[PDB]
């Protein structure tokens, strides 16, 4: 609403002085006034309407009713059916909110770990700080691949192009102007959108609106999840409608009937692993996070676990990205630089004016700082602020020369480009120290390959020399000799303008070049030692065990990228290129059999002229590739190409120009302290710090989480078929009841629902990054064989203790197994008073019941007992517990409390009227230790014979 | 729901199906064999002649041998089709109670006729052989006046309903040790006998409830203490527990009488919550 | 001495003192 205007009304009118800004005093002051710079978020639920949503919301209002109307019906005069249904509803309801008030409190977390900052110019200095406070009136500064922090209206761009993509949502980018050229406020070039990212160039504006008087102020594991649960939800309505109907004609009054068909529901599916998934996946992402690995949707934290493929950058990543200067090269001579502060060596002249001329040409193309207050601070260890390469320089020059500032504001720049990957060029001109010949000097910066063929011309020992062709083959031996160390080096040179033919105020155009730039002179080029991160080399091995393919897609020369992959450990040892190969062999690199070779070191150059067959090919029949000098561009390439052949590829970047190969890429890795915000926006996952450690770390837990949720179901799923047997047994031999409704709740909605949370704190097991990589596609959570070890070998042992024990207290109260069976029609009647047992006693109804509610209890005591070992043996899959440990204390937390509410239902007093459970012996306790251990010595046994031969039959069919 | 999934050229959803289907068998035969092992070291840990624990059956039931679906014993006397249930029901129970089938040949015995003390026949074990059971005769019932051998209840007053107490193996009960109790027989005498008595259940139904008239062994109302305890059905097969006959001579005619019978003593004991433990609730009326 | 007792609320108080033992130790640990 002030673009129509010019800038001195509009500076003056927030009080702001264009050049300075804002003072420190004043920004509080307004901050105080106006509030933070956020948008007003949606109002938050007062965390009790979700409670209710989950209780009496749903499907669950009709078993509330239905409670109420039990409840109602035993006043007058059913309360079984009502406890049942209060039951079922409140522990589901509690349980699902738990574990949803958890995830959603831990996902809150996210939003502020990492910050959004802005380069804001206050009182003579910028400052990066968070992008919340942003005052109306400050002067601000936005550069290529960030996002604006709040309206900008420009006073002084540089060709900077902001992409909206917000409110008209085309992908065009639309440059930016300080000049008025819309009276429309949607579509003029002073004023910059909110929250839209700025993609090239740099401009400078003075924010007019803040926060909301601005223009916009105004996962495949829980789908596949919900589909076996949906299936056996439907499987479990069929039989529980169908025994309905046949209890409905062996009769039994309507509502015993409807107590066994909530018990047949109830037991036939998991009521709780959904909310179990779903908090898993939660925890597993604050554990990443808590490591510098940050995750921005759930779903990537279900990827990253099935990674085989990372396209990781040299710099930043495989190398701390803190380079001091080791060697030099000019005048045919190598020589090295000596860091000590007392100049010790003497190796190098100083008094010759070629290092001069290298001060002149390397001291003033970087932009470097040391925030002005620095006193006692040795120059080596001086903060600065800008690149690596660049302010490294700047190390090595401090030490011979004794003005950080003086000589940059000595001469004065008139052109400027800011260095781009792709245009690989850095230019200035700058006015030469001569009094007497003060003419234009001319720089350069990039790969020195990349710059010898625009020079024709190269000083030596003080003068300049005509072009030599064994100069070049000087050059290209140095070269070698600087690369072979593991270092990268910068070619640059220096050329002055002409007096005459140039006059000395000619104003010097930045898009139009006029001054020559393709036949300067030559200085020389210096060596800037990176070291790689310590932990890398132990990653890269973690990665070669795990089957996962490092891709190595940096952008300087061959050499430096092959002798950096050589130290890391990309290029394992003994394995060789058709290069190498043919210089061990002296033999012509053309005839060279490409299949002895599996690394290989591909150009970009080159690349742009390989086909997608090529690329294919490539990477097919190579082991160890490396991609040196790509643009990000390229890397797209890359990426689509490596996942044309089954691969889950994940790809880092950092530039403005790398976000459509992390859009494409299956996990976008983006970085947390060197990335532009555009690839921080576009990434699926962000490093906290870039180590590459982070991300072998962060593809472990994703690994681990799926054993994790693999141990839990099958523990969930065990517990089935020992509480739906009893039934089926009930109706086909006709035995008393061996198990009631509260039973089964208890043995569902307790040992089973609840401690299968603990066994989502399980340490990853020895071998756990020494595996394949699972297949998204052939590979599934849910499968045949976790099927078959839940419901036929496991739940076939626990029903048998259940029943062993159900067969003791029948047995010792009087009647024995032989004449059990036949029994369930006199002992459910209640007409007969005086049903005669195997001794020859007479039994009332009420005197059978008590037993037969006994049995119950001890059934649910027995299923107890030999959960015990089922948790056990589900804490590993492969190893053996023995060799695992009871490291957390959660489950045994678990087991002791499941012991503690089963001991506390039957011997509490009062316990016998409501819920049916009574009191049993003590020597009814042990009745399912038999089964217990022989669940645990079966899979200990199983277990030990998958460690022994893998790939068997044990591990084909029974390796869930 | 795919067609090229059952047999494409090699099998039914796998190779031969045969090593899983091999393994699930032997699998399960041994888990059967553990079961059956367990089961039968179970068996051996009990007794042959008593049960480990009794205290579950409390105090015994009484129970009335009509079995009668809904408590109530509603009928017309002018029919003989509506009765005949209980009829039926009565002469089955007690014809094992005839005297044609309780012959010695070393198992029946000549008890007393009149109450005694408990018979202990000896201990709880297999030393001695089976035992011996003391007779019952089926005229210690009778009716004041009518055809012999009569268990009918026929168009003049109603069914003789036949008490009985449950079978508790080594049992003895125990007389209470008191006079003028609840029971306010004739002759009343505390030891050898159980007191029973057939009152209303309310005062608006002991009004016009009749006189009745209890048929037992002696002559007064109980259980005779001479044919305890129980043995067991192993040791003691064909043992004739002692019966109760009550007749109620006058009714109210289409008045429904709720009617409770309990059973007085030291061991026996009562329960709120079952109905059937040591006394019980009838229900009568007779159709015009 | 007779086989028609059994000492309920006996059972009853050795077994809420079971349960609570098994609760306390289960608390320590979490809090170990
Ligand atoms: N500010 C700068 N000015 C001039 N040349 C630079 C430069 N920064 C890097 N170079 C050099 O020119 C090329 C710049 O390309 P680029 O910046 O994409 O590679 P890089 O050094 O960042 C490795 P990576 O892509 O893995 O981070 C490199 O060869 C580098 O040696």
């Amino acid at each position: 609403t002030e673009h129509k205007m010019s800038v001195e009304e509009v500076c003056r009118k927030y009080n702001t002085d264009c050049v300075q800004g804002l003072t420190h005093s004043k920004a509080q002051e307004i901050l105080a006034r106006d509030g933070p710079n956020a948008l007003t978020p949606p109002p938050t639920t007062p965390e009790w309407v979700k409670f209710c949503r989950q209780l009496f919301g749903g499907f669950s209002i009709l078993l509330w009713i239905g409670a109420i109307l039990c409840f109602l019906a035993y006043g007058i005069q059913n309360l079984y059916l009502g406890i049942v249904l209060a039951a079922v509803v409140i522990i589901t309801g509690c349980f699902s909110y738990y574990q949803e008030a958890k995830s959603s409190k831990i996902m809150e977390s996210f939003k502020n770990m990492v910050p959004q900052q802005a380069l804001v110019i206050r009182e003579g200095e910028k400052m990066q700080v968070n992008a919340e406070e942003v005052v109306v009136g400050d002067l601000v500064e936005i550069k290529g691949g960030d996002r604006v922090p709040a309206d900008l209206r420009i006073i002084s761009a540089h060709g900077c192009k902001v992409d909206n993509s917000s409110l008209t949502g085309e992908s065009e980018p639309q440059t930016r102007s300080p000049d008025c050229t819309h009276d429309n406020p949607l579509e003029t070039r002073n004023i910059t959108f909110f929250s839209t990212n700025c993609v090239e160039g740099t401009a400078r504006g003075v924010v007019v609106a803040t926060g909301d008087r601005t223009v916009m102020g105004r996962t495949p594991i829980a789908i596949e999840i919900e589909h076996f649960i949906q299936l056996i939800t439907g499987v479990a309505v069929f039989l529980g409608v169908s025994f309905f109907i046949l209890s409905l004609i062996l009769g039994y009054t309507w509502l015993e009937a409807v107590i066994f068909l909530i018990g047949i529901i109830v037991a036939n599916v998991p009521e709780g692993l959904l909310a179990t998934v779903t908090v898993c996946l939660t925890l597993t992402a604050k554990r990443m996070a808590r490591k510098n690995c940050l995750v921005k949707n759930l779903e990537a934290v279900e990827t990253l676990g099935s990674t085989s493929t990372i396209c990781s950058d040299k710099t930043g990543t495989l190398t701390q990205n803190r380079m001091t200067v080791a060697h030099m090269w000019f005048d045919n001579q190598i020589h090295e630089a000596d860091t000590t502060e007392d100049q010790s060596g003497t190796s190098f002249d100083k008094s010759s004016h070629t290092w001069v001329a290298l001060s002149h040409i390397a001291g003033l193309c970087n932009r470097a700082v040391f925030k002005g207050g620095q006193d006692n601070i040795p120059v080596l260890k001086r903060d600065v602020a800008g690149d690596a390469s660049e302010s490294a320089l700047l190390k090595c020059i401090e030490l011979s020369s004794g003005s950080v500032k003086l000589m940059r504001e000595r001469n004065k720049k008139v052109a400027e480009i800011p260095f781009n990957s792709t245009n690989k060029y850095q230019l200035s001109i700058h006015e030469t120290e001569d009094p007497n010949d003060n003419r234009y000097l001319l720089v350069m910066k990039g790969a020195p390959e990349r710059i010898l063929d625009r020079c024709s011309t190269i000083l030596l020992q003080g003068k300049e020399q005509p072009l030599d062709e064994e100069m070049k083959e000087a050059f290209q031996n140095a070269y070698l000799e600087l690369g072979g160390l593991g270092e990268r080096v910068l070619g640059f040179c220096h050329y002055y303008l002409p007096e005459e033919q140039f006059p000395k105020g000619f104003a010097f155009d930045c898009d139009d070049v006029n001054f020559t730039t393709d036949n300067l002179c030559f200085v020389g080029l210096m060596s800037m030692i990176d070291p790689p991160r310590a932990a890398v080399p132990d990653a890269v091995g973690k990665c070669r065990s795990a089957g996962i393919k490092v891709i190595m897609v940096t952008g300087d020369h061959p050499i430096t990228a092959k002798a950096i992959a050589k130290g890391v450990g990309i290029i394992s040892e003994g394995n060789e290129t058709v290069e190498d190969i043919a210089a061990r062999l002296n033999i012509p690199v053309s005839q060279v059999n490409p299949r002895d070779a599996k690394a290989c070191v591909i150009h970009g150059t080159d690349l742009k002229d390989f086909t997608s067959e090529q690329i294919d090919e490539i990477l097919q029949n190579h082991t160890e590739i490396v991609f040196a000098r790509t643009s990000p561009q390229q890397k797209l390439i890359i990426v689509e190409g490596c996942q044309r052949q089954g691969a889950i590829v994940a790809v880092t970047g950092d530039g403005v120009n790398d976000s459509p190969a992390l859009k494409k890429a299956d996990i976008g890795v983006a970085m947390g302290i060197a990335g532009s915000d555009v690839s921080k926006q576009a990434a699926d996952m962000i490093l906290l710090d870039d180590n590459f450690a982070s991300i072998v770390t962060g593809v472990e837990e994703g690994r681990l989480i799926f054993d994790n949720l693999k141990k839990s179901i099958a523990y969930t799923l065990t517990s089935n078929i020992p509480e739906i047997t009893p039934f089926l047994l009930f109706i086909m031999a006709n035995i008393p009841l061996p198990l009631g409704t509260i039973t089964i709740l208890c043995i569902d909605l307790g040992t089973d629902m609840v401690p299968a949370i603990s066994l989502a704190y399980e340490a990853a097991e020895s071998d756990i990054m020494k595996r394949q990589p699972r297949n998204p596609r052939t590979d599934k959570l849910v499968n045949e064989r976790l099927i078959s070890m839940a419901y036929g070998q496991i739940g076939m042992i626990q029903a048998l203790g259940g029943f062993f024990s159900y067969f003791v207290i029948l047995a010792e109260n009087g009647f024995l197994p032989g004449n059990l069976v036949g029994i369930r029609l006199n002992w459910d009647d209640r007409t007969v008073n005086d049903l005669e047992d195997s001794y020859g006693q007479q039994w009332t109804y009420e005197q059978r019941k008590v037993v037969e509610f006994t049995c119950h209890t001890a059934f649910f005591v027995s299923i107890v007992v030999v959960q015990w070992a089922d948790l056990i043996i589900c804490k590993t899959r492969r190893n053996s517990v023995f060799q695992q440990g009871m490291k957390n204390k959660i489950l045994i937390f678990g087991l002791f409390e499941e012991t503690a509410l089963a001991a506390f239902l039957s011997y509490c007093p009062g316990m016998d009227v409501a819920l049916r459970m009574y009191p049993l012996k003590p020597s009814w306790w042990f009745c399912a230790f038999p089964y217990s251990f022989l669940i645990f010595v079966y899979d200990e046994i199983r277990k030990l014979i998958l460690r022994r031969n893998p790939g068997g039959w044990v591990e084909k069919e029974t390796y869930y | 729901i795919w067609n090229s999934e059952k047999k494409e050229f090699l099998g039914r959803t796998g190779g031969s199906w045969f090593k899983i289907l091999l393994f699930y068998v032997i699998f399960y035969g041994c888990l059967a064999g553990i079961f059956i092992g367990t089961i039968q070291v179970m068996l051996l840990t009990i007794s042959e002649f008593k049960p480990t624990y009794q205290d579950r059956v409390a105090p015994p039931g009484l129970t009335q041998i009509p079995q009668i679906q809904k408590t109530e014993i509603s009928f017309r006397p002018n029919d003989p089709k509506s009765y005949e249930a209980y009829v039926l029901n009565i002469v089955r129970f007690l014809e094992k109670y005839k005297d044609s089938a309780q012959r010695d040949d070393m198992i029946f015995e000549d008890c007393g006729d009149v109450p005694s003390e408990p018979k202990e026949r000896g201990d709880f074990n297999h030393e001695r052989g089976e035992r011996k059971v003391c007779r019952f005769k089926l005229e210690w019932l009778g009716n004041c006046s009518g055809l012999n051998d009569e268990t009918y209840g026929y168009k003049e007053g109603k069914p003789c309903i036949i008490i009985k107490l449950n079978r508790v193996l080594g049992f003895k009960p125990k007389p209470p040790k008191n006079e003028s109790l609840e029971t306010y027989p004739v002759m009343k005498y505390n030891p050898n006998v159980l007191p029973v008595q057939c009152t209303g259940k309310r005062d608006e139904d002991k009004d016009k409830v009749g006189n009745v008239e209890y048929f037992g062994l002696g002559n007064s109302p109980g259980f005779p203490l001479q044919y305890y305890p129980y043995y067991g059905k192993l040791l003691q097969p064909k043992y004739l527990q002692p019966l109760l006959a009550v007749q109620f001579t006058n009714l109210t005619m289409d008045t429904e009488i709720r009617i409770e019978c309990k059973a007085y003593g030291e061991n026996i004991g009562y329960s709120e919550k079952d109905r059937f433990q040591g006394r019980f609730d009838v229900k009568i009326e007779v159709k015009s | 001495m007779d086989p028609f007792h059994y000492d309920y609320q006996t059972l009853r108080i050795g077994g809420l003192v079971f349960a609570v033992v098994l609760f306390s130790v289960g608390i320590l640990l979490i809090l170990s």
